């Protein structure tokens, strides 16, 4: 968080309340049409009524595609799931590519569970059965309640409980002076140790003595837990916590991703629907961002048709900087973005354009502000001129070396000389390619 | 139900990997993975450098007579 | 131990922050293998019928004068493993 | 609140929309046009419902966006949940855990259901009073008594030790409506007829009650157990197979196990114990199968346990995967001889407009007639899916400007914002050098 | 019973002299091929030759698989018949040669006499005897007997929760203990016990039954390679940790050969050499063919029937080596080739009628002639596959028989491969790739 | 004596040889020439030391023998052992156990060090008596050289003591918070003169001071190590075996959050480091695509790369790119170019190598060797240094002369002479 990454300045899409894109806002400069389209996509995600919709961000490299996706993620917030992914990740040594894609799809669909946990805390002061003056059957003693006195920091309360709790109390070996908690939703007694006020400095027990509970005896709170469908799938496919031989084998054996079946996923879907109907949970459909989609092969592209045609799928955002490239897994088949036309027919294409020198200068200034770097006007103009040739990434990557060089020279700002020296020290792609071409005999291969 | 396969081999084969202790070195001086879960950083870094025995202390303890019997507890 | 799971670890009590983080609804959506067996009891009773055509004990290694320590060591290893693991294999009795 | 299932591509398709004579209506149950293809799908559906001919293969072939998957989904919705319907993509059979033939076999056997129907004695009533007497110390025989009540009956039951243990484990109290199966002794609580005593604490909020059951106490009810052939294979392959039913990780099941299961299911069918419910396997984009998978399909369709196989492909004369041979639909001619091909014709203007209207009705989007005309023109010029996406895009744009009906201006706005394949390719040609490769 | 593609094939339709009747046992033509298959059936029944390979060669739809299944029907259900497709050797668990060898051993069967020792009765006494043995008392309707059993049997009894009064079944050979129920005599004690009652056994406490077991060599190999008969912890551990197939060694197969020869010498076993059928042999690669050379040269191998519809085609696994059937000439030198021919229109009509009778479909003569004409073009398979849709159409219209109009309607609804190829060629620019 | 570290190809490099202004000296810390490249490396090293910016990539490009790996080793040496420096080759990401992206993720998380700091109260003493009444309640007596006290035990403490078989004379430590007991050793008495000892028993002195002590442990671990620890129940074993597999992304996110929590609490500190991939051209296009977006994380180290390829073919594709690297990644990185060395630089490098190997050479020998190095290659001359030293020692000489260099030049061939001799007898060799 404290370290500054490549998209650390993107705080969202700089959109007016009417959806029109401001020239410079929220860390984004230019790309007004793409930003407006991404705002429409954000509204689509927030509507939560569409499944399987796909958006392809198409444009030359270094045009804000990843920045736009991260701005969308910022607009949605942390509540909405956002699963970034590169196309190379489908190639796994454990599971098939379609399984990786399906798992990321289920990772993008989140579920928020709200529950109220009501507990009774306290140190047991009293443990008294409530006998009945008329014993049932004539002989012996019959009890109708068990009075348990619970003491906390700021109160003391007595609880008339069901007689059946006497067995739980004996099983937990609960005596006076012990700290216990009873859960209303289950009616069970759990002994969380003995009070620390009865411990002496000469005792050696570690987990036996506990502090007297703070707050009120009756504690109730609303628990909000955010989970994804993939979390439930994984927890059910390779369960952890059993005491049978299969759980022991799972613990012993090396963990391995498996091809989760449609049966388990259908069961998870049924459970999620049941929770939603009960009011416990609320579905939070999020976004799956697949950067470098062109790295997917023909099998992944073919599977994506069925994946997007599903009624449970999230909204998928693709990104590709390729031109009329050859689809991977095929022999000499060319498609406009490296993506077969069948999948391009299922996506909405958002075009990102190149940046004018003024927009490049603005982006450089924003990056300098983010990195805590003071740059003079002449140095900024020179660096923007450097960015007119070479690329924008080279210019934004010369900021920190130049700042270090200035600090070594003893100056608190980057001057033009520092940028010139850094440009001399570090080469861009085009200059290096020129050097390689001029000396192709001396290099290898 | 079938009887198992009784595979018979020379008795000398079962001793092929066996090496007499007088013919092999102690590999426990290179046992790094055996220390995990049993040896702590405290033992290696703080305690042992301070509380290693010396030959002089060992000889003194061995030669010295038995320590006097421990006094019985007295409620005072 | 349950890292990155809807199931929370064994919180000592409400004093621990983990007590108020996880829900019982999430817990009930994860089924242990014993719960799965209890869920498929009728299916196990009705649909598990395939028997191997042949059944044999494992091959045995015999030497006239074996090292007298190998067999007792294997016997002790088997005894300890059985004493630790056989109680855990009882749920699979109907399947077996 | 939004359920896990939302508006998808084929959410408007509720069935094939045919009459009794399998004559397709122009617009019914979401389907518009494709009259011949829908009639063929209805004939295939009748063949599936009859369930007498094994290993029939149908290929739905046509241009992209002609409704092949729409027809498959309509068939699936018309079949109903009773008949199995396994829909997979061609890419899904390439697995690191099992062979391609094993994956295809598992797909086939997930599409055949085995149903076992038996009658059991069932006790359902309201618990009036339960008494359990157990020894104070040491091992002993627990003695108990249970009273059950209906609207017309009330019986007092003497309980055995195992039923006592079952009742203790289930924590059955007075007022709980419980179900007891006499054979297995399983007890299932299905509600409370009334509340517990109010004077008790730490009890929680009492839920709603359940009316007491009527009729006799010990009834006889029909219990139906339905599993697929794949589930039987998995649970019989190994002791841990039941977990493999959820985790996958089945590996390759021995052919001996499958032969034994086939023999046993045939024996059950002959003995009247079980009935076989053949279903459908739908392989979308079957052109991704290689020559070995097709060769396996050739002979795997010749079994009497094979389901109806439905394939969809949008390929012309194309190279078969794994070979250098050009074949129609990307499928070898040997497999093409074993299957009937259903062609889908392209949609007209009125069919496109009706499809757009159905989509708008599904998405709860109100659109003007001029907007419908413009959207239909765009769909004819670009594609049907682009117009379908612009439906929702224009709905969102209209809602942003505090409107109620999607106008031509909103459609133009989303047409400018979002590009089709043609305009994107044109703009990429305009800046070809800026893009990386070619 | 569902009707499959070969449900009408019941035999080879040969007379007593071995000549092929024209139409018999669901076969219409291929008289030379049927006579050759009869010779092959006699060879299999001889049980003298080993590793004799036969190749069924011809165009698709010429009934090669029909002839193989007819050979199976002639042989009977006792003789093993393992059908495998060439695509099945490409497993992700074991090597292709291992798959081929396993399918070779699956074809050899063994009928072995076995005696089962059974302890069956109501438990009257279950007294542990200190590892703790068990002393058990069993009663039937004929008598009572007391037995001393191994501690493993006591553990099994505990797992079955067997207590005094329960009816149990013990197999002494496998040590398999089954608790069947609480005895019927105690069914009146309670009203809700959660128990299943079973009558008292009416035989003796100890019974010996002799039965005939049908097993294969592959079953013995698997049982001795992944053992599960010891009922010890190690067997469970091996089953759970190593569930995948393994490459069984030649040493294990030699030991199994020795065991089976010993059984045959003892007179309690009978060998049934059996048949292996590989349908799409062209889907094997060059390594599989090379292995099959030596495998067929073995004196243990079964009779293998190969099939192929390929012409002069490139062998899989080779770059550009082309062989007459997709099979290298070395393996073709080791096979006897049975040639299947194309069917005449009359034979097509006969096959259509046979398939209609098999599927329970009444077809008029005019409809039969029209469908035979449809089969003259397109293929016989397509014409046969149009029978059921036409029957459904006739049933919808209230007709109990198929008329020519129904056949015409079905042919209009469903295209064949050639019509679809024509459509693709006419509209190549609209379809993908 | 001969230690495990011996004279290698970069044993003479101790640093980048820069001053306080990052100006490279002509010959300092074992580096000669490459002034611009060394200055760029120093700037990158200052960037690494600051640690503010994440995911910075630098490519050291140049002709073979121009000092790319020399510069990388100089950067590694100049950087302290405190800061992680993971040096891998490009071929090492092709694993049979985990994917290429998983290998690159593991290398990235191996390049970030996490320094932990735990302070714990302990009881430390020698056991005098253990009395247990009946496994219900008991007393334990512990002593030091200056103290002795008795403790009341509970059920779990008694069970833990019985499990570890703690008896009299054992020197143990008990953690107050968790109650875990580890045995340090046993005290030596006259009666404990064993003739045979177990593999774990060792005799230690009775601790001095006070029975209650505070234990402070400071150690540096990487993110990958924490991932492997928390991957499975005994995941620390995979830190030795390497059978890690593909770690779940959820585990990594949880560990990132926990590490951030520790950093906020003051219990841990982050030391971002360097991942050096040498000969990156062996990476496939998928690996480059993964690297493109892996560098964009906030927990990404500095990625230093080195290739000697010209415009060549990218592995896994049919495209030609200036370094074998797709131009999208090349736009994400700064390129440091190395120039070929001059005669003076070659002679100075030969002198440094001779000093490193402790070889005395005459000036005529140095001239001849420099001429050979310019004509054939620098590495050939470097090898001839040791060859001539050995030949000189064989003839009982003390200083390498021109005759020794000529002798080893005739004995050992460079690539050009061997290729010529092969072309002379081309038909003899196989598969031309
Ligand atoms: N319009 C913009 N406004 C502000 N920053 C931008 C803009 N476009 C790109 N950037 C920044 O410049 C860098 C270029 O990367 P990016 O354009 O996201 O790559 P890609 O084009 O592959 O998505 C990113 O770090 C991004 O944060
Ligand atoms: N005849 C039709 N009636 C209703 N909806 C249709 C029809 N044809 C296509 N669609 C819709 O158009 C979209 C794309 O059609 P689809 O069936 O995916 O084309 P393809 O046949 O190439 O798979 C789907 O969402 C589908 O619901
Ligand atoms: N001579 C025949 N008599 C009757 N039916 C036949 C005959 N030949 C083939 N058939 C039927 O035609 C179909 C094609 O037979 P098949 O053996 O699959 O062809 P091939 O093996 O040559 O590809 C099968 O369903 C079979 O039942
Ligand atoms: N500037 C330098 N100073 C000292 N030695 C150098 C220098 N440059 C290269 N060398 C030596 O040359 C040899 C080859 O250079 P190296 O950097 O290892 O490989 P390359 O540069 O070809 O990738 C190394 O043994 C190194 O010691
Ligand atoms: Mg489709
Ligand atoms: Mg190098």
């Amino acid at each position: 968080t404290q370290r500054i990454a490549s998209h650390s300045h993107v705080k969202g899409l700089g959109l007016d309340e009417s959806g029109l894109a401001k020239q410079a806002a929220s860390g984004l400069v230019g790309q007004e049409n793409a930003r407006e389209a991404c705002g429409v996509i954000v509204e689509l995600i927030k509507s939560k009524k569409m499944a399987g919709r796909a958006v392809l961000l198409a444009g030359p490299p270094g045009t804000g595609k990843t920045a736009l996706a991260l701005a969308i993620a910022q607009e949605l917030g942390s509540k909405v799931p956002f699963c970034p992914m590169v196309g190379s990740e489908v190639y796994s040594t454990e599971i098939k590519k379609t399984e990786v894609l399906m798992e990321n799809f289920r990772r993008a669909i989140g579920l928020r569970i709200k529950e109220t946990k009501e507990v009774y805390e306290g140190e047991v002061t009293e443990l008294t059965p409530c006998e009945t003056e008329n014993p049932m059957g004539g002989y012996g003693k019959t009890i109708s309640h068990v009075i348990i006195g619970l003491k906390t920091a700021k109160g003391t309360k007595q609880l008339k409980l069901d007689p059946s709790i006497f067995e739980s109390l004996q099983k937990e070996r609960v005596e006076a002076g012990d700290v216990i908690y009873i859960e209303a939703n289950s009616g069970a007694v759990k002994r969380q140790g003995r009070c620390d006020t009865y411990a002496t400095e000469f005792d050696l027990e570690a987990e036996e003595y506990v502090p007297l509970p703070k707050g009120d005896v009756h504690k109730k709170k609303e628990i909000i837990q955010d989970v994804t469908l993939h979390d439930l799938d994984v927890a059910n496919a390779r369960p952890q916590g059993g005491q049978d031989i299969l759980s022991m084998m799972g613990q012993l054996m090396k963990p391995k991703k498996t091809e989760i079946t449609d049966k388990l996923r259908g069961e998870i879907n049924k459970v999620v629907n049941k929770y939603i109907d009960q009011g416990i949970a609320e579905l939070v459909p999020g976004v799956l961002f697949v950067d470098e989609v062109h790295m997917l092969d023909i099998e992944c592209f073919t599977y994506l048709h069925r994946a997007l045609e599903s009624s449970i799928a999230p909204i998928v955002i693709f990104a590709s900087n390729r031109g009329n490239c050859v689809i991977r897994g095929t022999e000499d088949i060319t498609s406009p973005h490296g993506i077969p036309l069948d999948l391009l027919d299922r996506v909405m294409i958002i075009r990102t354009m190149l940046y004018t020198p003024q927009e490049m200068k603005q982006i450089i200034k924003i990056r300098a502000q983010t990195e805590g770097i003071n740059i003079s006007e002449e140095a900024l103009n020179h660096l923007g001129e450097i960015g007119t040739k070479t690329t924008l990434r080279y210019s934004v990557q010369l900021l920190t070396p130049a700042n270090l060089l200035a600090k070594i020279n003893g100056k608190d700002s980057i001057e033009k000389e520092h940028v010139e020296e850094i440009s001399e020290l570090f080469y861009d792609a085009k200059s290096s390619a020129k050097i390689l071409a001029d000396q192709q005999d001396k290099y290898m291969k | 139900i079938t009887p198992g396969i009784c595979f018979s081999t020379a008795s000398l084969v079962l001793r092929a990997t066996d090496v007499h202790p007088l013919q092999r070195i102690d590999m426990g001086r290179f046992d790094l993975i055996g220390l995990e879960g049993r040896v702590s950083r405290y033992e290696a870094d703080t305690f042992l450098p301070r509380h290693r025995l010396s030959r002089r202390v060992l000889l003194e303890v061995a030669t010295a007579p038995d320590p006097p019997p421990r006094p019985k507890p007295v409620k005072m | 131990q349950p890292v990155a799971s809807p199931i929370g670890p064994r919180s000592p009590g409400p004093s621990h922050p983990t007590f108020w983080t996880y829900t019982e609804a999430a817990h009930r959506a994860v089924l242990f293998p014993q719960q799965r067996l209890d869920q498929l009891s009728e299916i196990i009773e009705r649909f598990i019928f395939v028997m191997p055509p042949v059944e044999a004990p494992p091959p045995s290694l015999h030497a006239c004068h074996p090292p007298p320590w190998l067999a007792p060591r294997q016997a002790a290893f088997q005894e300890q493993l059985a004493s630790e693991l056989w109680p855990r294999a009882r749920p699979l009795h109907r399947i077996v | 609140v939004t359920r896990i299932e939302r508006i998808g591509a084929h959410s408007h398709i509720r069935g094939l929309g045919l009459d009794d004579a399998l004559e397709p209506r122009q617009a019914s149950q979401g389907m518009v046009g494709q009259l011949a293809a829908r009639r063929a799908a209805g004939v295939v559906l009748e063949m599936i419902r009859e369930g007498k001919i094994a290993g029939r293969a149908v290929l739905i072939a046509g241009q992209p966006g002609t409704g092949k998957t729409a027809i498959a989904m309509g068939m699936a919705q018309a079949l109903g949940p009773d008949t199995p319907f396994t829909a997979i993509a061609g890419s899904e059979i390439f697995s690191l855990e099992m062979s391609k033939t094993e994956a295809l076999t598992q797909a086939f056997r997930r599409s055949i259901g085995v149903r076992i129907k038996e009658e059991t004695e069932i006790i359902e009533g309201e618990v009036v009073e339960i008494q359990i007497d157990r020894p104070a110390t040491g091992t002993g025989s627990k003695v108990g008594k249970l009273t059950l009540k209906t609207t017309e009956m009330e019986t007092i039951y003497d309980l055995g030790t195992k039923m006592i243990e079952s009742l203790t484990k289930d924590k059955v109290q007075a007022g709980d409506v419980i179900t007891i199966d006499k054979a297995t002794g399983k007890i299932s609580k299905l509600g409370r007829s009334f509340t517990r005593a109010r004077d008790y604490d730490a009890m929680g909020s009492q839920t709603k009650f359940v009316q007491c059951p009527d009729g006799e106490l010990q009834k006889r009810k029909e219990v139906v157990h339905t599993v697929s052939l794949h589930e039987i294979d998995v649970i019989n392959s190994r002791t841990q197979g039941f977990l493999a039913l959820f985790s996958g990780d089945t590996g390759e099941i021995k052919s001996e196990v499958r032969e034994q299961i086939n023999a046993k299911v045939a024996e059950w069918r002959e003995e009247g114990k079980a009935e076989i419910i053949p279903g459908v396997l739908f392989i979308d984009e079957v052109h991704m199968l290689d020559i070995e998978s097709f060769s396996f399909l050739n002979r795997a369709l010749e079994s009497d346990m094979a389901p109806v196989l439905i394939m969809a492909t949008n390929r012309g004369i194309t190279r078969i995967r794994g070979t250098s041979y050009q074949s129609p639909h990307g499928i070898p001619i040997d497999l093409l001889d074993r299957l009937l091909i259903v062609s889908t014709t392209p949609y007209s203007e009125k069919d496109t407009k009706q499809i757009l209207r159905i989509r708008c009705e599904e998405e709860d989007v109100e659109m003007s007639e001029d907007a419908y005309t413009v959207l239909t023109r765009i769909g004819l010029e670009t594609s049907l899916r682009y117009a379908i996406q612009l439906i929702t895009a224009a709905s969102l744009v209209c809602r942003k400007r505090k409107g109620t009906e999607v106008q031509v201006d909103d459609i133009k706005r989303v047409y400018s914002l979002f590009l089709d394949e043609s305009r994107s390719t044109q703009y990429m040609k305009e800046y070809q050098d800026a893009f990386l490769f070619n």
